[PDB]
């Protein structure tokens, strides 16, 4: 009925003003006052649905929305329910306009249809890996919003240099990278500039004994007359006494995620015990490592056991020297975090510009579209487009800029792109968040998957046609 | 019982803050006759919204003495002094006194009077022309009608300088405006002497008389006797000599056949106070009876005659062998309610320009001067040692109310306005007002533009304003007492 | 009694909205009837948009902005105040979510400026001057139009044949076309075929008095009498009551009684008044004075026609017979009475000011004539205005699908806060062509929906078929109006919308 469906219009309307505000970099954060009394305190979106408690028909349907989202995407699933919440509010205006609901479920298929076709025409291929950079300058906007931008080359070129020597297919020709990156560390050594991009993994563990030497050139390395040998059961003291007369250098009670990565980096395998079941073997030529240089590094007051040139590593390790604990330790966030910008677009291959510039463009194509359809679609592909200005709408809030200003200069530069393809006309661009204007996106590197804005529009049509597609209410 | 008269004051200002400046709302006003007027003209709301709360009446008082001595500002003396009273409460929640606060703005008015001086750019150049008219008139334009910025700054500088060589005898009741039916805006034009829109009654064209006088068988018997009687009048009026004969009332058949007999104007003026502005200038006076002859309650005129302009039987009444300082100006509009707006616009020029006829000085507006003056006596209450810095310091922070309606009337946020207003006369880039702009929050110069207050009406807005202030928080209870 | 913000404008926006609804099912030609009724119970069905709220009369001042407005469009256009009323109040629906999302109301001010500026142009880009195009007479060309405008009405099958009256009629008049010097009269009986068109002024001629056989109908240059005074013996109003002591004088009471008629009578005839159109009755004794006399008289006549044969024939009404003269009265070159329908009418023709002309209706309803009268009127109306602006547009709704079109396209490419403003300036031109098709009967969502893929094709003169429950090409419909109509309405309509959103607070004097 008209009062049941504009029931679960208004139930869902609160669903996305809850986290609303609380979607981009610079969102706004919410309490959490479960039933026992204790307040959390988050700024992701996606956490606060999970929490969201509120009892409605209506309301669960935006919650299985994002556990899909969740599990093959797994990012952005706070955007999926605000596309949803806006689509139903105009669609039922439809409605008080004397339109079924059924003419808008279709009206919305195509246009959720032609809307991922006109983003394959605008996307962009895994480029600047050879003969061109602006990856320096992906990664260089990535960190403008912290104090290490007072050094821009140097440390961009260092997040250029460490996810590229990482590489490796592993699967299919599938080439990714891993979950697993380069060790980041600190340092004391008296400024910034002497930060060292060394192209081998580090182990942090002591050489044992001091009569033995801290550098060693040796092939064979011995993962548990190998020299290198790591051990995580322990090794007793007599035992290493041993090792100093065989002139060993043996490292005992070592991580087993430090193990594996030097098993992996040197291309061994962790050796759980020495016994086949009947006797006693040590395992040579079995699991042994090839490495060319192995020598520790003075460090201060944690030394780095430092392997170098191995047969495959897809490893590195960076010492981040400076002068206070404070430049330091803010330096290694923003250089893990802003090495996962471009590590994902990267990886996954067909990427595209997003900062707002995807849901603007495509409010222009889908527009022009539903004058193309005509019998009963056009109001209903028509109302599809002023739903996805609102996420550039609501950014343009949370970045404390005008409401209105944001969303259509990035709109007008969009649209000249459509009259002629001449270069004097602006394509592809975002919006900055840090400062409220617009910016080219190729240029600035603001990159986003294909298998996100794609999945995230289809998912959040089909959700609200699920509730357009209830009509009636039954309670016993 | 401070606080409810300062929330009293607090709202009468809300209600003109949206209405100041050029991107001003307009207001419904509902007139007590059963009329209904829509307008944004600041002083035509206090006149219809009966204000009676008395704490705020001493504004209004305040803003009555703006419309004596200069004829602008009205939305300064409500701004201005209703933000001064929204600071004051903070004042007053640390726990200061009501003297020290008083004294503090009574210093401040004084330091202010001081600094405007200094910001004065330019002026008129006092030539008497009419680019330099219509040019510095643009700025009484803003606010009371917008659009008409080219069409009004012409016209009203037309009235203006045929009396500007009479130096020191300009003034606004020696410029009558009259409105006709018609088209737009367009159709208006400007005259000398003083223009009825009423024709003439009778077939006489011209005539240079300085009289003007203002004001069965028996059944068959006395309808005839009537037209002996009215015979008898026009009679009367021909042994005075009078030929220009102004009638209030109605006019018998009869009597237009008579009038052209002894060869006498009749001219018809059914509004009363058509009639009382020829009361002021050529002495006659309207007498109740049918045609007094009475040759001392008639007027002086040099010459009288019938024109035609606008498609529009005029009568014209001015004065050849005499100086003569009297102008009108005819303006067309199709609306009633909008073209009444249009002649309080020009009111408002008249008396811009009639503050001129003294020292002429003139000072940038939209935000310009009004930082700079509020930069200046910041810098005074910074170095002046004891408890006068806070209520100087919010002196000048009352200032930036203004600017702050320019603002969100022009659809601009606030806040980013006096930001820029502040970082371009930190550098001293002084005369930069806020441009009027709904998509462009930026600044300019505006001498560059073209817009330039008056000085000398700004001295008596600052001062009116803050001695209303002052007059409405010395008295801190109000009580009610029975004669 | 004040209230000021947000919330005041949407009492505003909300009271224009009610003005709307109520003339809303009126646009249109097939558009539904409303009824008022005043204090005296009388009851006006009739769908005319200016005739609607010069009756209602709202109090609320918001509603009154757009009377005074659509009282202009009379001035500027004529007709057409439905379209103003109800076009002025969709731009303020369509900003109501805008103002609640933190806008100001004088944004869209700027924005409403620019997209009216920009229609304007547009209207004289599309239009398309038609005077003799591939060389077809004007006369005829016109007759096409009429016939269009009696399409899907009572005289649809023979409308050929009224066809050649609707133009004919307004060619008989001088350069400058009027509607008021227009009469229309109905005859009951005939066929819808059996109807005329007399270019001079006939009138209902409901004297039902005696004097048949005399009284010879037939003059070469007869003088018409436009008198006001009723010539009955035992007159109402003309009377004699005189109370004497003497026999003989009671006779003299009805002398000078007989001669109050006798002496009123006698002046006609020393002006020579051949024919007398009075408007009180005429008695049976003063019909034999005018048949004894060589004369015809004819009373019982409304004061609608005495105006219509005032300035057909050049004289002047008056109202007793002692000024009756020369100055005042008529002259024609043939007069006589008719019998058609059965009934017996007067008609002057050839008058040197025949300025006027009237159309006999036929048949055998008097419901039937009343609708073809206001039919047969809105067929002059397409001529008339054809005639006098030659620049026409396509009509039917087709235009206003082009300026929103035109508005949104460049809205597009417009940076700032005017996308959405003049976007949905072109959103709200979209309900005119939506609101006939409902004041039709039709299905808005099919045609609307459909209408709007034809011109993103090209589509520039294609709109609403009233007819047909489908799209057509409405220019080579015949279905012509002005551009300065639409221009002049547009302009007036903006003019209530940007007056309504400029006004942000509500004072009301306590008295
Ligand atoms: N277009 C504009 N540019 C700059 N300042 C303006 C503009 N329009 C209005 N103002 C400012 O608004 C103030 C008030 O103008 P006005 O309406 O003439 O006086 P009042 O507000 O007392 O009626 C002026 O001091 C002027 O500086």
């Amino acid at each position: 009925g008209e009062t049941i469906r504009s029931q679960n219009v208004m139930a869902a309307a609160s669903i996305a003003n809850i986290v609303k505000s609380s979607l981009g970099p610079v969102g706004l954060d919410k309490m959490l006052v479960d039933d026992i009394g204790d307040v959390t305190i988050t700024n992701d979106g996606a956490t606060i649905l999970k929490l969201l408690e509120v009892e409605h028909p209506a309301a669960k349907v935006l919650c299985e929305l994002a556990d899909l989202q969740d599990k093959e995407v797994g990012d952005g699933t706070t955007s999926v329910v605000i596309i949803a919440a806006e689509l139903l509010k105009n669609a039922d205006e439809l409605v008080k306009q004397k339109i079924h609901p059924t003419s808008v479920i279709s009206g919305y298929r195509l246009a959720c249809k032609e809307a991922v076709r006109y983003i394959n025409e605008n996307l962009i291929v895994n480029t600047d890996e050879l003969g061109r950079d602006c990856l320096i300058n992906a990664a260089k906007t990535s960190m403008s919003s912290k104090i290490i931008g007072i050094n821009g080359d140097f440390f961009a070129n260092m997040v250029v240099d460490a996810v590229l020597a990482i590489k490796y297919t592993d699967i299919r020709g599938q080439p990714r990278y891993p979950v697993n990156s380069v060790n980041i560390l600190k340092a004391h050594g008296r400024s910034q500039m002497e930060s060292m991009l060394i192209s081998g993994y580090a182990l942090n563990c002591v050489v044992g004994s001091q009569g033995m030497p801290k550098r060693i050139v040796n092939a064979k390395i011995a993962c548990l007359g190998a020299n290198v040998i790591l051990t995580t059961g322990g090794i007793d003291d007599m035992c290493l006494k041993y090792f100093v007369e065989a002139g060993a250098m043996a490292v005992r009670r070592v991580l087993k995620r430090d193990l594996k990565r030097i098993a992996k980096a040197s291309g061994a395998t962790i050796l759980s015990t020495l016994a086949n079941l009947e006797g006693e073997e040590t395992f040579e030529a079995a699991m042994l490592g090839q490495a060319e240089e192995v020598v520790q590094e003075r460090i201060c007051d944690d030394e780095l056991i430092l392997i170098k040139n191995t047969k495959a590593r897809t490893s590195a390790s960076i010492i981040l020297r400076g002068a206070n604990d404070f430049m330091c330790d803010e330096m290694e966030r923003s250089l893990h975090d802003a090495l996962c910008v471009v590590k994902r677009v990267l990886e996954s291959k067909s990427v595209v510009p997003g900062g707002g510039a995807v849901e603007a463009a495509l409010s222009i194509y889908l527009e022009n579209y539903a004058t193309s359809m005509g019998s009963r679609e056009q109001l209903a592909i028509a109302e599809f487009a002023r739903s996805l200005l609102v996420i550039p709408n609501t950014l343009a809030v949370n970045a404390a800029q005008d409401s209105t200003d944001l969303v259509a200069k990035l709109r007008a530069f969009h649209n000249e792109a459509q009259v002629n393809p001449e270069r004097k006309n602006l394509k592809w661009i975002g919006l900055d968040l840090s400062n409220g204007k617009p910016r080219d996106n190729k240029q600035a590197g603001v990159f986003e998957p294909t298998i996100v804005k794609v999945k995230s529009l289809k998912f959040a049509t089909e959700a609200a046609i699920t509730i357009l597609r209830i009509d009636d209410l039954i309670k016993l | 019982a401070v606080y409810r008269n300062i929330q009293a004051c607090k709202e009468l200002a809300q209600t003109t803050r949206t209405a100041y400046g050029p991107n001003g709302m307009n207001k419904m006003v509902i007139n007590h006759l059963e009329k209904l007027f829509v307008t944004n003209d600041a002083a035509t709301i206090l006149r219809e919204l009966e204000v009676q709360h008395p704490a705020a009446k001493m504004i209004v008082m305040a803003s009555h003495m703006q419309e004596q001595e200069v004829g602008d500002g009205t939305n300064f003396v409500l701004v201005f002094a209703g933000a001064l009273l929204e600071l004051a409460e903070e004042l007053l929640r640390i726990g200061l006194s009501v003297s020290e606060v008083i004294e503090g703005y009574e210093i401040a008015c004084r330091k202010a009077h001081e600094i405007l001086p200094n910001l004065v750019c330019c002026s008129a150049k006092n030539l008497r022309d009419i680019d330099e008219v219509s040019s510095l008139l643009r700025t009484s334009i803003m606010s009371k009608q917008y659009g008409n910025e080219v069409f009004l700054a012409k016209l009203i500088a037309q009235a203006c300088v045929s009396i500007f060589p009479d130096s020191g005898h300009f003034n606004v009741d020696n410029i009558r405006v009259c409105k006709i039916l018609g088209s737009g805006i367009s159709s208006s034009s400007v005259l000398h002497g003083m223009v009825f829109k009423k024709e003439t009654e009778g077939d006489v064209t011209s005539v240079k008389d300085a009289k003007i006088a203002v004001y069965a068988e028996e059944l068959m018997n006395f309808s005839k006797g009537e037209e002996n009687l009215m015979d008898a009048q026009v009679k009367a009026i021909a042994d005075t000599g009078a030929n220009v004969v102004v009638t209030g009332g109605k006019v018998a058949d009869m009597a237009l056949h008579y009038a052209n007999k002894y060869n006498i104007m009749l001219v018809r003026l059914n509004s009363k106070w058509d009639l009382r502005r020829l009361c002021k200038t050529v002495g006659a006076t309207a007498l109740p009876r049918l045609t007094p002859p009475v040759l001392e309650e008639m007027g002086h005129c040099d010459s009288v005659y019938l024109s035609e302009v606008g498609d529009t039987q005029v009568v014209v009444f001015k004065h050849e062998k005499e100086d003569g300082a009297i102008s009108t100006i005819v303006l067309r509009g199709s609306t009633d309610n909008l073209m009444d707006d249009i002649e309080r616009a020009v009111d408002d020029g008249v008396n811009t320009f009639k503050v001129l006829t003294r020292d002429k000085r003139l000072v940038p507006g939209g935000g310009a001067t009004e930082i700079e003056l509020a930069k200046q006596i910041t810098s005074y209450g910074e170095t002046c040692p004891g408890l006068e810095q806070y209520a100087i310091k919010k002196f000048a922070e009352a200032f930036e109310a203004i600017p702050r309606a320019l603002a969100e009337n022009s659809g601009v946020k606030a806040n980013e306005v006096i930001s820029k207003l502040y970082a371009v006369h930190q550098e001293g880039n002084k005369n930069v007002g806020l441009d009027i702009e709904a998509e462009v929050p930026a600044v300019k110069d505006m001498l560059e533009a073209g817009i330039l207050d008056t000085y000398l009406g700004k001295y008596w807005a600052i001062k009116l304003a803050t001695n209303a202030a002052v007059t409405v928080l010395r008295v801190d209870q109000i009580i009610m007492a029975k004669p | 009694d004040s209230s000021q913000g947000i919330p005041q404008l949407v009492s505003n926006i909300s009271a224009c909205q009610v003005i709307a609804e109520a003339v809303r099912t009126t646009l249109g030609p097939r558009g539904m009837d409303k009824l008022i009724v005043d204090g005296r119970g009388k009851a006006t069905i009739s769908n005319d948009g200016a005739t609607i709220l010069k009756l209602l009369d709202v109090v609320h001042p918001a509603a009154k902005t757009l009377v005074d407005i659509a009282k202009s469009q009379d001035a500027e256009v004529g007709d057409g105040t439905t379209s103003v009323t109800l076009l002025a109040a969709e731009f303020l629906k369509q900003v109501k979510p805008y103002v609640e999302e933190g806008l100001h109301p004088q944004i869209i001010i700027r924005a409403f400026r620019t997209a009216t500026q920009l229609a304007v142009n547009k209207i004289k880009e599309i239009a398309v001057t038609v005077k003799k195009a591939d060389k077809v007479e004007q006369r005829k060309l016109l007759e096409k139009c009429a016939m269009t405008a009696l399409s899907s009405k009572l005289i649809s099958q023979q409308k050929a044949f009224f066809a050649k009256m609707v133009v004919d009629a307004v060619m008989m008049l001088d350069d400058l076309l009027q509607l008021k010097m227009i009469g229309i009269k109905k005859v009951q009986g005939g066929a819808l075929e059996d109807s005329q068109l007399v270019a001079g002024v006939a009138f209902k001629k409901t004297f039902s008095y005696a004097g048949f056989e005399m009284q010879p109908k037939k003059y070469h240059n007869p003088k018409i009498a436009l008198l006001n005074v009723e010539l009955e013996l035992k007159a109402e109003k003309d009377n004699a009551e005189i109370r004497v002591h003497t026999v003989e004088d009671y006779q003299a009471i009805v002398d000078a009684e007989w001669n109050i008629l006798y002496d009123k009578l006698e002046k006609i005839h020393h002006s020579g008044a051949k024919v007398v159109s009075s408007k009180l009755p005429i008695g049976d004794v003063a019909t034999q004075y005018f048949a004894d006399r060589d004369m015809f008289c004819a009373g019982r006549v409304p004061e609608e026609d005495l105006k219509r044969t005032m300035m057909a024939c050049g004289g002047s009404i008056q109202t007793s017979v002692n000024a009756l003269s020369a100055d005042v009265l008529g002259r024609c070159q043939v007069f006589e009475e008719t019998q058609i329908g059965g009934e017996r009418y007067n008609f002057f023709t050839g008058c040197p000011k025949a300025k006027t002309c009237t159309f006999i209706l036929r048949g055998g309803a008097e419901q039937f004539m009343e609708e073809t009268e206001r039919s047969l009127h809105d067929a002059i109306m397409i001529v008339r205005r054809a005639i006098k602006n030659d620049s026409v547009v396509a009509g039917g709704g087709a235009i206003e699908m082009e300026l929103s079109k035109y508005l949104r396209d460049y809205s597009r490419t417009i940076p700032g806060k005017q996308q959405l403003l003049i976007g949905a300036y072109a959103k709200a031109l979209e309900i005119i062509p939506r609101q006939l098709c409902d004041n039709a009967g039709f299905d808005a969502t099919n045609i609307l929906n459909k209408l709007r893929a034809r011109h993103a094709q090209g589509g520039t003169w294609y709109g609403v078929d009233i007819n047909n429950e489908d799209i057509a090409d409405n220019f080579e419909a015949f279905v012509w109006e002005p551009a300065m109509v639409r221009i002049n309405a547009l302009t007036a309509a903006s003019e209530a919308a940007c007056l309504i959103v400029s006004v942000d607070e509500t004072i009301k004097n306590p008295r």
